[PDB]
């Protein structure tokens, strides 16, 4: 982010008449912009949910089953402090 | 009740303060209902031509004080003014006093802090933790009033307590105990040694012992070399002796500098002191 | 062998005070429950003899009506007084043990005290008089609360909330619980009141999402022993279920013991799980005389609502697209216009979104969305989990929270 | 007697002829206002002392507050009207052990039930519910009233402008004729989401506009968002609303951020 | 003496509560 303001700061610069620039850099900024992919993309959304939906899922197992041996030891510490 | 509420919405200014007292005797079952209707009791305590905004002032403050919300509560107490009394043995007005004892020393050792920001005390509770003060002194409990003085960074009330107390050499044997052990601060610590130095050269029977001890932590040579001389100079043996025990229990203490600028200071008996 | 127990549990007591053991005091006053089925007024008697000096005021007026001693001989003869249904006697022995209390100011007092507030208005209650109490055990809450006793600061809150909810002043009731302080879970069954408590209003203020978890967070610590309190927690969490869309399911309707509690409550979902209002109609009304026992009444009016969900659940699911005249047909509304109402009833479930389906008045042919095959069960599926995956994190840290090693 | 109940009672025969002149304030006012603060205050006390004239002093506050609501029917207040009940309500509750039933409970206490369905209160209605009694219900008021939310409840809205004329009391015709608005706006905000277009003649037909020209005044200034078009209102359906899984994908995948950093940062 | 139990009470109450990033420090140094 700091770098795109950068940029903007540098674009203001050629603006105002100060600096110009190679015509390379600019060339790789204007590239960056283009294949900007489009966030809003409907299919690739629901990608997205996918994706969310089975990792998230698959952390449910995780948490399920540390619930399961945390639960576990607690009942055993409490065994141990009985005895 | 709803009934109390609908009064106070009526123009009979007089007949609403009349159900508002109706609400108060009630505040301790009603806080639950009355508490929605704050605003109203807020807009009553505002307006300027209704002769009874304390009571309206005190049924609000009640009101908080069961809602837990106690800073609000002392806010529109210190707005009850007279109707506010320290004298009630009542739990809402034990708690409200110790909340008020503490925003007083809260508020008095930061305005000690920011010698540049005079945090504008309230009168009120100034007033309130003045007649507290004197009902403790009253009530003969001179050590909770010395205690609770120097909380409040007051000297003058802790001058006031030890020179009523009954028993003044335990008074005064306690509050250098509290001074040392509770009082973090060095220049606080100081101003209340000078003044029980002060309070000490009041007394018909002076301890210059404990005015010495206080004198040295104070780092003044001269008032010690004065108190010295008025006893070396004294036709009573007795007092003598008594200049002597002063002069052991100084070397006790090891301030090597204090001891060479008492003596030097000094204007038989002074052969032997000096000694 | 009644007065040898009353002897160890006096003995107990005595022992716990020294100690300053409150589960000393527990445990005996466990034992001393257990030595109610067998208190005789000679025996109790001669245990006042025994512990109280003959002579003592508290004695005498223990007597008469036949600190932690004192108190503790108050408990028991209250708890007989009730037994024999003597209720005026337990009212004024009552106020007369609190009376005791408010002088005694030691912190051991608290369990013996809180189980005094337990049968204070319980006897209160029996005679009709709970509206008099909330000028006098409030303080004594003042008094807990001031006292930093946790102990009563929870139990005479809970009591507040039933003395309201009794009464119904439940415009107050909520007025209670934005105000008390959240104190630990030292009793487990007054929490569970207070838990439960919350699940009654929550289930009476409509914060249905919030009454879920309290009616279960009580229940999910309601003791096996109080069956009633078991079932009037599982009484009321089968009302916001049904409230809330989820029918109950069957296998809480086959708890031991507990099924002839929650008879009325079966059949009340089957008909709303079924749909239809017209056995709702007669299965409310046989048993609206026990439904007015239970006071959740109220709570049955609303469900019909749901239950009209509950039959728009079945038809747009089960049926693609049907007039609006078959709409209210079969809903069995004795409406006489019931063309409009069921174009209108449809209306507000389709503002609600109760369905994936449009309407075609031009036509009178309603146009349930294909509801079948659809798109991702995601953005929401992937939105519940984290909600529970979460509370597990928190809940296995909680357990983790909970390690010791 | 008590003189200061005497003159009260003197103020209160004045401000009822003055609401009977539908005189609202000036003199009028000035009347009114003694009146209803002695008898309200007198009665409503919190405190409710138990004096020997205590029981005349409750029942003329509790017509104090009647009137007092009747009044602010009578001025379209909804607040004042809320105000003055929400005080008759202890008078209608604690007090109702001391003082013998009034013949205006039931009609007020529907005419709040009415107000709280206009409000679209319906927790509240159905506490108020709750807290009668059966013979209450029994009441031809109060059943209007449950009526009339049953069938605001089932859609019935051609049946509540219907008993719009079987109204039993004049002080209902304004909260009825402000439960017909809120049920037209309700009507509205249903056909908007229900359909894309509708006929003209149907959007008339659901509303009960009596004119052409009602339902295009209503449509301007109510919802300009409507789009007339060829005889048919064009319900400008919202882009993604009703169809599911169609909101914003980076702020429910960084709602995963949240989740999942929040979650091991623990850890 | 009457206000000396507030006033040693206070005194070791503050004491004890340094013992907060006394073991604070360990719990990390360690």
């Amino acid at each position: 982010d700091a770098r795109l303001r950068e940029i903007r700061s540098y674009l203001e610069l050629v603006i105002q008449e100060k600096l110009p620039l190679n015509h390379e850099i600019l060339y790789h900024l204007q590239d960056v912009f283009n294949l900007l992919p489009n966030l809003s993309v409907l299919e690739l959304v629901k990608a997205f949910a996918v994706k969310t939906n089975d990792m998230m899922l698959v952390i449910y197992l995780s948490s399920l089953i540390r619930s399961v041996i945390a639960l576990h030891n607690l009942i055993n510490n409490k065994m141990l402090n009985k005895e | 009740a709803g009934g109390m509420l609908a009064m106070l919405s009526e123009h009979s200014t007089s007949l609403k303060l009349h159900a508002l007292s109706n609400l108060n005797v009630y505040a301790q079952f009603l806080w639950p209902e009355i508490s929605t209707s704050i605003p109203l009791l807020e807009s009553l305590y505002e307006d300027e031509e209704f002769s009874q905004r304390p009571l309206a002032a005190l049924v609000v403050s009640k009101v908080f004080y069961f809602l837990g919300e106690l800073n609000d509560s002392l806010a529109y107490a210190l707005g009850a003014g007279s109707l506010f009394d320290v004298s009630e043995d009542s739990d809402y007005v034990r708690t409200l006093l110790d909340k008020a004892i503490d925003e007083y020393a809260s508020l008095r050792n930061k305005s000690a802090e920011s010698k540049e920001e005079a945090v504008n005390i309230d009168p009120r509770l100034e007033a309130i933790v003045e007649r507290m003060l004197e009902k403790c002194i009253l009530d003969g409990r001179y050590q909770q009033a010395m205690g609770m003085a120097i909380e409040c960074r007051r000297l003058d009330k802790l001058e006031e307590a030890i020179m009523r107390s009954d028993n003044a050499p335990g008074s005064l044997a306690y509050c250098i105990n509290v001074s040392h052990s509770y009082v973090n601060r060095r220049e606080y610590r100081q101003e209340v040694l000078r003044l029980l130095v002060r309070v000490y050269q009041k007394l018909p029977s002076p301890d210059y012992l404990s005015i010495c001890q206080c004198l040295m932590f104070l780092d003044q040579p001269e008032a010690v070399a004065s108190i010295l001389e008025k006893l070396l100079r004294a036709e009573k043996l007795e007092d003598t002796l008594l200049s002597f025990q002063i002069a052991f229990d100084l070397v006790e203490n090891e301030h090597q500098a204090f001891l060479l600028n008492v003596r030097d200071r000094l204007s038989e008996r002074l052969t032997k002191i000096k000694g | 062998p009644t007065l040898k127990h009353l002897k160890e549990i006096a003995s107990l007591l005595e022992t716990g005070s020294y100690t300053k053991e409150a589960r000393r005091i527990s445990r005996a006053i466990r034992l001393t429950f257990a030595v109610r089925r067998k208190l005789t007024a000679r025996v109790l008697h001669f245990f006042l003899d025994y512990a109280l000096t003959p002579g003592s005021e508290a004695h005498g007026k223990i007597s008469a009506f036949l600190p932690e001693l004192e108190i503790f001989c108050y408990l028991i003869v209250l708890l007989f007084l009730i037994d024999q249904k003597l209720h005026n006697e337990a009212k004024a022995c009552a106020s007369a043990s609190i009376a005791r209390l408010k002088s005694l100011k030691r912190r051991v007092a608290d369990v013996l005290a809180s189980k005094l507030y337990s049968f204070y208005s319980l006897s209160y209650e029996l005679t009709g008089d709970l509206a008099e109490i909330r000028g006098e055990l409030l303080t004594l809450h003042r008094l807990t609360t001031l006292h930093h006793d946790e102990l009563g600061q929870e139990t005479l809150l809970n009591l507040l909330l039933r003395n309201y909810l009794h009464y119904n002043l439940y415009d107050q009731a909520e007025k209670l619980r934005s105000k008390a302080p959240s104190f630990g879970a030292h009793s487990n069954q007054q929490h569970c009141r207070h838990l439960f408590y919350v699940g009654k209003i929550q289930t009476i203020q409509l914060e249905y999402t919030d009454a879920k978890e309290s009616l279960l967070q009580a229940a999910r610590k309601a003791p096996i022993a109080a069956r009633g309190f078991r079932i009037q927690c599982n009484k009321w969490a089968v009302i916001v279920r049904l409230l809330l869309g989820e029918i109950p399911e069957r296998t809480m309707f086959m708890q031991k013991g507990m099924e002839k509690a929650l008879r009325p409550y079966f059949e009340l979902t089957n008909a709303v799980r079924i749909g239809d209002l017209e056995l709702f109609r007669g299965v409310t009304e046989k048993f609206s005389s026990t439904f007015d026992k239970d006071r959740t009444h109220n709570l049955i009016v609303r469900l019909r609502h749901n239950v009209i969900r509950t039959g728009l659940r079945n038809i747009s699911i089960s049926y693609s697209r049907i007039s609006l005249s078959d709409v209210a047909k079969k809903l069995r509304l004795d409406s006489p216009n019931p063309v409009a109402d069921a174009e209108s009833i449809v209306a507000k479930a389709i503002r609600d979104g109760a369905i994936d389906a449009t309407l075609d008045h031009g036509n009178g042919w309603m146009l349930s969305k294909e509801t079948g095959d659809i798109y991702s069960t995601t953005e929401p599926q992937s939105a519940f989990d984290s909600r529970i995956a979460f509370c597990l994190n928190m809940h296995n840290e909680a357990v983790r929270a909970l390690r010791y090693p | 007697m008590d003189p200061k109940l005497t003159e009260i009672a003197q103020t209160f025969e004045r401000f009822k002829a003055a609401s009977v002149r539908n005189d609202f304030d000036t003199c009028t006012r000035l009347l009114t206002q003694l009146k209803v603060s002695l008898i309200e205050y007198r009665s409503l006390p919190p405190m409710f002392e138990a004096t020997p004239n205590a029981v005349h002093e409750l029942t003329l506050a509790r017509d104090i507050y009647e009137h007092a609501v009747v009044l602010s029917v009578k001025m379209e207040d909804q607040e004042a009207f809320e105000r003055d009940f929400c005080q008759l309500k202890p008078y209608y509750t604690d007090a109702r052990g001391r003082i013998p039933q009034s013949t205006q409970e039931y009609p007020i206490l529907g005419l709040n039930l009415l107000r709280l369905l206009v409000q679209n209160r319906i927790a509240e209605f159905h506490t108020e519910l709750e807290l009668l009694s059966s013979t209450a219900l029994e009441n031809p008021c109060i059943k209007h009233a449950v009526e009339l939310e049953q069938s605001f409840m089932e859609g019935a809205y051609n049946r509540v402008l219907s008993a719009r004329q079987t109204v039993p009391h004049e002080t209902y015709v304004h909260f009825m004729d402000l439960l017909a608005k809120t049920v037209r706006d309700e009507i509205a905000g249903c056909s908007e989401k229900a359909y894309d277009t509708l006929s003209v003649n149907d959007a008339r037909q659901l509303l009960l506009f009596s004119s052409d020209k009602d339902l295009l005044e209503y449509i301007k200034e109510e919802h300009p968002e409507w789009e007339i078009k060829d005889g048919c209102v064009v319900f400008q359906k919202s882009k993604d609303s009703a169809t599911c899984k169609e909101i914003p994908s980076l702020l429910l995948i960084n709602q995963t951020l949240s989740y999942a950093r929040e979650l091991e940062r623990i850890v | 003496d009457l206000y000396g139990r507030l006033k040693s009470l206070e005194r070791q109450i503050e004491f004890k509560g340094i013992q907060e990033e006394y073991v604070k420090d360990e719990l990390k140094n360690l």
